């Protein structure tokens, strides 16, 4: 292993650099419609039975293999 | 809260805020990313457009 | 473009190149052609291409 | 004094020898600026730029 240490200071006092955003070359997040659940962020809550708590989960709430738009974006509501 | 030019120093010098990660499919939460270059404008105004 | 593909490539940047394949064939396609209604446009767009 | 104190804020900075160096360089206003990319050695290396 090679090891090398260096050391830098920043003489003047007021602000010496900045930078800017110039040209957009992608949109990586995809501005579409993908709800987050709950179910998958409380999974210790549940109503009072086992058949009404049952078929709420299946009716509504249920990796994707593939995805065409690209890194989803949750929604919240 | 604090003051102003603490702010923008704290905002190159450090992440923060909690961002999501990039690349990944169900969008994450990161903590130590091993090279991520996040810049967040809407934490420090607290502003959705 | 090595920008897209410094991360590797992972579904979301596959997804995102494969966009981007669709596009840039959509537009950019024949561009002698267009080269001819674009007008002014004459020299500087056919030796950028 | 500040001239009397130049050499001793240069600390062999002057001494050095000059060689010309490759840059694209600008004129803004009545700054003389020099501007470039430095994306090939990080193309070359695999890392992101």
């Amino acid at each position: 292993e090679v090891h090398h240490e260096m050391a830098s200071i920043d003489t003047g006092l007021s602000y010496s650099s900045t930078m800017t955003p110039a040209r957009v070359a992608a949109i990586t997040t995809d501005m579409g419609i993908h709800t987050q659940d709950f179910f998958s962020v409380f999974p210790a809550e549940a109503f009072g039975n086992q058949q009404v708590n049952d078929y709420i989960k299946a009716k509504v709430g249920a990796g994707a293999p593939g995805l065409c738009h690209g890194q989803q974006a949750t929604c919240e509501i | 809260n604090r003051g102003l030019y603490n702010m923008v120093n704290e905002y190159s010098q450090r992440l923060g805020g909690h961002p999501a990660t990039s690349n990944t499919e169900v969008q994450f939460v990161v903590i130590a990313g091993t090279d991520v270059f996040l810049e967040q404008p809407c934490s420090f105004l607290q502003e959705a457009f | 473009d090595p920008t897209f593909t410094e991360r590797g490539f992972s579904k979301t940047v596959k997804s995102d190149l494969i966009a981007m394949f669709k596009r840039h064939l959509l537009e950019h396609s024949f561009f002698l052609d267009r080269a001819e209604n674009m007008g002014s446009g004459f020299s500087q767009y056919v030796r950028s291409r | 004094s500040t001239k009397s104190d130049l050499p001793a804020v240069a600390a062999g900075v002057e001494d050095q020898p000059r060689v010309p160096i490759s840059a694209a360089v600008i004129k803004l206003g009545n700054h003389a600026v020099a501007v470039e990319s430095l994306q090939k050695m990080y193309n070359d290396t695999q890392s992101p730029y």
